[PDB]
C-alpha cells in the first residue's frame, strides 16, 4: 500500500503505581523547594501491597514531613479505603532518605556562580517536535494522556463515581509519512482498562467510556466505522494500584515524554531538581525542539544534547530535522548556538525550574501541555 | 464553500486560500479524503446530494485532479444541485481544448483538440454550461506530496541525476501556472461575483511566463544552482496559450516561477529525501 | 562537511540501578534454574546498606534470597565498608509475593560495528568492561566498582546508514580509594582503558577527554546515588538509537513479551544487517490482543529491496509468537544475569545475537 | 516486619502466616486502622538448612 504505517504510544492514571511513585516523588521535590529554592533531591519512591518507601539523597535547608506528604499525595490520587487496595490513612511509609554525596557536591555546585554549576551528572538528553498537532506533539500519545485526563477528571466529577484512580490507556494511529513529516489518519484502535467499584455492569463502563469519555477526548475526523474498541478487555479490574503489584519512580519515561516518537536518552524525571539535566536539560531540548517547529524553520525535529558531571556546558549538540527543512541541519545548528545557553546555571533561570509545580507534570506528560514554560516557544534572532 | 478534488494539488490549494481568509471551507475528494477532508464520491449521486443539500454553500469549486500523461466523466449532476442551492460552480479547465496555432487563443474562440483529454474536457463544458463558469488553466505547478502530482514537478528527478543524461521537449510552449495563483484567482470570482452577477460564460487564466519542458528544467536547476549541461532539447497543440482578458479586464496574482518552483521542490532535494524518515 | 556529532552512554556494574537490575536476573535465574515455567516480576531497590527486592512470583521453587542476592553483590565487588557496601554485612528485605500452582517493539541493527551496534554505546559498554577486568587484574588496584562512560562519535551521513570518522568526546567517572591521585588516575584511563579499547584510528589529539570529572569519586554505589530495577533501559538497548516503547528487561520471565519480543526484534535486525540485506534497518512489531498484527521494517534507504520485500523476508525466516520465540531462543534456560550488564545487544553470547541464514 | 535467625527443613509462606493470623484477630478494614488483605509484609528472615 502508501507509506503507511501503525504506531501505538500508552498512558497511565494516577493509580498505576510507577506513576503514583512519580507522583510521590515530585511532591516531595514540591515540599522542599516551597522553603528552599536550592535543595538538592534525588528522591526515589517505591510502591507495593500496602508500603510507600522513601529511599535517595536529599540537602535542604527545608523541613518536611514525609508522612504528612507521602499521605497527602495518596489522597489526593484517590487511594482512601481498603475496598480499593489501598488507604493513605493506613499504608506503611518508609523513610530511607540520606544527604546526597559531598563529593557529588564539590563536584556540582559547592563554591561556583549560579551560571557555572556543572551538570549534575552525565547524561544524554533528546526533544523532540512535531507539527501534526497544535500542542507539536505525536497524536498517539496526547489522545492517550487526555483520555486518562478525562477518567480522572469525571471520577472527581462525581459524573462516574465507579471509578478508581487505576487505569491505562492506549492508542494506537494509522500514520502517512509526508516528506521526513508525518500525517495522522485515523485512530487505529483504542484500549483502556481502568479501576472501578464492585456494583457497576460491564455494558455500562463499556458505553460510558465510549461515549462519555472517548468522544469527549477523540476527533470524530480520526474515528470512523473500522476503529477497533476495547474497553474493559477481560473484565476485572475491580482491585487496582499497588495492591498485589509493585511500582517505582522512572519506570514510565517514555510515557511521561514522546510515547516512543523522538528518542530518549535514559533519564528519569521525577524526584530530581534542576541540577539533574536528566529533567532539566530534557525540559530545555523539548523548549528548543518547539521553538524550532513553531518558529517554522521545520515540520518535524529531534535534538540531542550531553553533559558531563561538573561541567557547565553540553558535550554536544546534535539537530536533526528528518528533512523537513529548506535549512540544512548544520544551519538549524548554529540557530540554535546563538538562541540558547543550555548550561543548567542558565536554564533554571529561563525555565523557572525552582517552583514547586513539579507535582502537576507527573502525570499525563511532561510536554505538550498548556502552561509549562518549556512548552512556550523562544523567538529565534538569526 | 464546497471544495472537490480537495486532496489533489489543485483543490488543496482552493482549500487552504478560502479557510485563511474569511471563509468556513470545506473540502472533499474521493480517494483518502479523511481526517482533513469530508470524503465524497463524484459518481455516486446520493453522496454528493447530501453534503451540498446539508452544508449549505455559498460557492463551490470542481476541481479537475491529477496529471503527467500527457498522452469517462459526468460532471453535469453537480450544476443541477449547485445552482439548487444558492451557490454557482466553477468548472476547472484545460488548454487541450484548442488546437494550439493562433496564440492566444480567446474565451470566445471555437475549440479543435485531438483524442485523449482533447474534447473530453468540452463535453464536461456543454453538461455544465447547459443547465447553467468555465474557468479554464494551463499546466499547473505547486507545493506538491509527490512529484508526480505536477506535470512540471515529475521532471525535477531528471534535473538531479547527471549520471544520465535526458531529454526534454523543446517543441510544446506553454505557461506554468502555480496552483495558488489559480487558487486566488478563485476567490476573486467568488467574491465579487455574489456581489456583482451575473459573472458567467468561459473564462481563462494563466501566468505570464512562457516556457517548454527543456526549459522549465533549466529553471529548476538554475533556482537550485545545478548543472543542466546533461538535459538535451528535442497529438497535442504546439501552443495554445490562453488570453487571459475578462477576469484581467476586471482586476488575479502572480508568483514568479524561479520562486515557485523552487518553494515547491525543495523538499525533493536528493539530500532532504535522504534524511526524511520516520527515525533518525 | 555534512557530519554531526552523536552521544551514548554505559555504566559499570557497581552502578546502584545496574546492581539492581543483576539481582532482579539473578532471582530470576535461581528460579528457573528449579522451575521452568516460573512467573517473575522482580523489583530490585538498593540504597546505603540495603537490598529490597518486591514484585510478584509465581513459581514452585524454593529460593535462598539472602544467598542470591549476597552471592550478586560479592560478584560485582562490594565486599567491604570502607567501598561503601558489604555483601557480608547489608540489609536483604524481601516483600516478594509469592505463590504456588497489546505493545510496540522494537529492533535495530547498524553495520557501522563488527557487533551490529551504535559504536557509541559499543565503546562506552567496552570502556566499563576495561575498567572491571583491571580492578579484577589487581592491575588498577584503586578501582572501585562504580563507574559509568560517555561516548560522543563524529558522523557522516552516507546513503541512509551511518559512518563512524572520530571519537569527538569521552567521558569516564569511575569510584575509587582514597589513595590514589588525580593525576595517575587520569594518566591511567587515558593510557590503560581508552587506548585498549578504542580503534587507534578514531583517537586524534583534537579528542577530549573528561576524565574523573568530578574530581571525587570515593564515596558511590548505593551509598552515593539510590538504585532501582528498570532504570537503565537505554543503557540496555540502543543508547539513543534506534527506538524504545518503554519496558525494562530485568526482573521479568521470558512470558512478558517487552522483553523476549524485543530480543527477537533485535534478533530480527542483525539478521537482515549480517545477510547484506540492508546496511542498516529498525524493525517495529505491533502484537494484537497470535502472531503479531503489524509489522514495518525501516530500511533508511539502505536496502536495494522494497521493504514489503523485506517482509516477506521476515515471514519465512521467522515464527515471531511468543510461545516460539522461547523454544528459538532457548529462553527458558537461567542466565539472564549475564544480560543485566553491559548492554542487552552487541555480545555474540546471546542466542538473539547469533545471526539467522536468510533463505529467501 | 519479620526478623530473626531461622535454621529448618520447613518451606512457610509467610504470606499466609502473617495475613491469616491477623485475619484471626479481627484486623481486616481500613477502618479498623489494619487489614489483614492489604498490609505490607516485609521478611528479613536469616535462614539456613543442614
Ligand atoms: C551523579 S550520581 C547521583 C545522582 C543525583 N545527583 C544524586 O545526588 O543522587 C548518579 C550516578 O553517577 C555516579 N556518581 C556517583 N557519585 C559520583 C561522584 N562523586 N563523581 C562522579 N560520579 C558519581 C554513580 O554511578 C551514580 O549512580
Ligand atoms: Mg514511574
Amino acid at each position: 500500500e502508501e507509506g503507511t504505517f501503525l504506531f501505538t504510544s500508552e498512558s497511565v492514571g494516577e493509580g498505576h503505581p510507577d506513576k503514583i511513585c512519580d507522583q510521590i516523588s515530585d511532591a516531595v521535590l514540591d515540599a522542599h523547594l516551597q522553603q528552599d529554592p536550592d535543595a538538592k533531591v534525588a528522591c526515589e519512591t517505591v510502591a507495593k501491597t500496602g508500603m510507600i518507601l522513601l529511599a535517595g539523597e536529599i540537602t535542604s535547608r527545608a523541613a518536611v514531613d514525609y508522612q504528612k506528604v507521602v499521605r497527602e499525595a495518596v489522597k489526593h490520587i484517590g487511594y482512601d479505603d481498603s475496598s480499593k487496595g489501598f488507604d493513605y490513612k493506613t499504608c506503611n511509609v518508609l523513610v530511607a532518605l540520606e544527604q546526597q554525596s559531598p563529593d557529588i557536591a564539590q563536584g556540582v555546585h559547592l563554591d561556583r556562580n549560579e551560571e557555572d554549576i556543572g551538570a549534575g551528572d552525565q547524561g544524554l538528553m533528546f526533544g523532540y517536535a512535531t507539527d501534526e498537532t497544535e500542542e507539536c506533539m505525536p497524536l498517539t500519545i496526547v489522545l492517550a494522556h487526555k483520555l486518562n485526563a478525562k477518567l480522572a477528571e469525571l471520577r472527581r466529577n462525581g459524573t462516574l463515581p465507579w471509578l478508581r484512580p487505576d487505569s491505562k490507556t492506549q492508542v494506537t494511529v494509522q500514520y502517512m509519512q509526508d516528506r521526513g513529516a508525518v500525517l495522522p489518519i485515523r485512530v487505529h484502535t483504542i484500549v483502556i482498562s481502568v479501576q472501578h467499584d464492585e456494583e457497576v455492569c460491564l455494558d455500562e463502563m463499556r458505553d460510558a467510556l465510549k461515549e462519555k469519555v472517548i468522544k469527549a477526548v477523540v476527533p470524530a475526523k480520526y474515528l470512523d466505522e473500522d476503529t477497533i474498541y476495547h474497553l474493559q478487555p477481560s473484565g476485572r479490574f475491580v482491585i487496582g494500584g499497588p495492591q498485589g503489584d509493585a511500582g517505582l519512580t522512572g519506570r514510565k519515561i517514555i510515557v511521561d515524554t514522546y510515547g516512543g516518537w523522538g528518542a530518549h536518552g535514559g533519564g528519569a524525571f521525577s524526584g530530581k531538581d534542576y541540577t539533574k539535566v536528566d529533567r532539566s536539560a530534557a525540559y530545555a531540548a523539548r523548549w528548543v525542539a518547539k521553538s524550532l517547529v513553531k518558529g517554522g524553520l521545520c515540520r518535524r525535529v529531534l535534538v540531542q544534547v550531553s553533559y558531563a558531571i561538573g561541567v557547565s556546558h553540553p558535550l554536544s549538540i546534535s539537530i536533526f530535522h528528518y528533512g523537513t527543512s529548506q535549512k540544512s541541519e548544520r544551519e538549524l545548528l548554529e540557530i540554535v548556538k546563538k538562541n540558547f545557553d543550555l548550561r543548567p546555571g542558565v536554564i533554571v533561570r529561563d525555565l523557572d525550574l525552582k517552583k514547586p509545580i513539579y507535582q502537576r507534570t507527573a502525570a499525563y506528560g511532561h510536554f505538550g501541555r498548556d502552561s509549562f514554560p518549556w512548552e512556550v516557544p523562544k523567538k529565534l534572532k538569526y | 464553500v464546497l471544495v472537490t478534488g480537495a486532496t489533489g494539488l489543485l483543490g488543496r490549494a482552493v482549500h487552504k486560500e478560502f479557510q485563511q481568509n474569511n471563509w468556513h471551507a470545506v473540502g472533499c475528494g474521493f480517494r483518502r479524503a479523511r481526517p482533513k477532508f469530508e470524503q465524497v464520491n463524484l459518481l455516486d449521486s446520493n453522496a454528493v446530494h447530501h453534503i451540498i443539500h446539508d452544508f449549505q454553500p455559498h460557492v463551490i469549486v470542481h476541481c479537475a485532479a491529477e496529471r503527467r500523461p500527457d498522452v469517462v466523466d459526468a460532471s453535469g449532476n453537480l450544476a443541477k444541485e449547485a445552482a439548487a442551492v444558492g451557490a454557482f460552480l466553477i468548472y476547472i479547465s484545460s488548454d487541450y481544448v484548442f488546437d494550439g496555432t493562433n496564440p492566444p487563443y480567446r474565451e470566445e474562440d471555437i475549440p479543435a483538440p485531438l483524442n485523449l483529454y482533447g474534447k473530453t474536457k468540452l463535453d464536461g463544458e456543454k453538461a455544465v454550461l447547459e443547465n447553467n463558469a468555465v474557468l479554464r488553466i494551463p499546466i499547473l505547478y505547486g507545493e506538491v506530496e509527490k512529484l508526480e502530482e505536477s506535470a512540471v514537478t515529475v521532471m525535477f528527478d531528471k534535473v538531479q541525476f547527471s549520471n544520465k543524461s535526458a531529454n526534454m521537449d523543446h517543441w510544446q510552449q506553454r505557461f506554468p501556472t502555480h496552483v495558488k495563483d489559480v487558487a486566488t484567482v478563485c476567490r476573486q470570482l467568488a467574491e465579487k461575483r455574489m456581489l456583482d452577477p451575473s459573472i458567467k460564460g468561459t473564462f481563462h487564466w494563466s501566468g505570464n511566463e512562457q516556457m517548454t519542458k527543456y526549459e522549465m528544467a533549466c529553471a529548476i536547476a538554475d533556482a537550485f544552482n545545478l548543472p543542466s549541461s546533461h538535459l538535451r532539447p528535442i497529438q497535442r497543440p504546439r501552443n495554445a496559450q490562453l488570453d487571459c482578458s475578462k477576469l484581467e479586464t476586471l482586476g488575479g496574482q502572480r508568483t514568479p516561477f524561479r520562486i515557485g518552483i523552487k518553494e515547491s521542490l525543495w523538499p525533493f532535494l536528493i539530500d532532504k529525501r535522504w534524511r526524511q524518515t520516520v527515525f533518525h
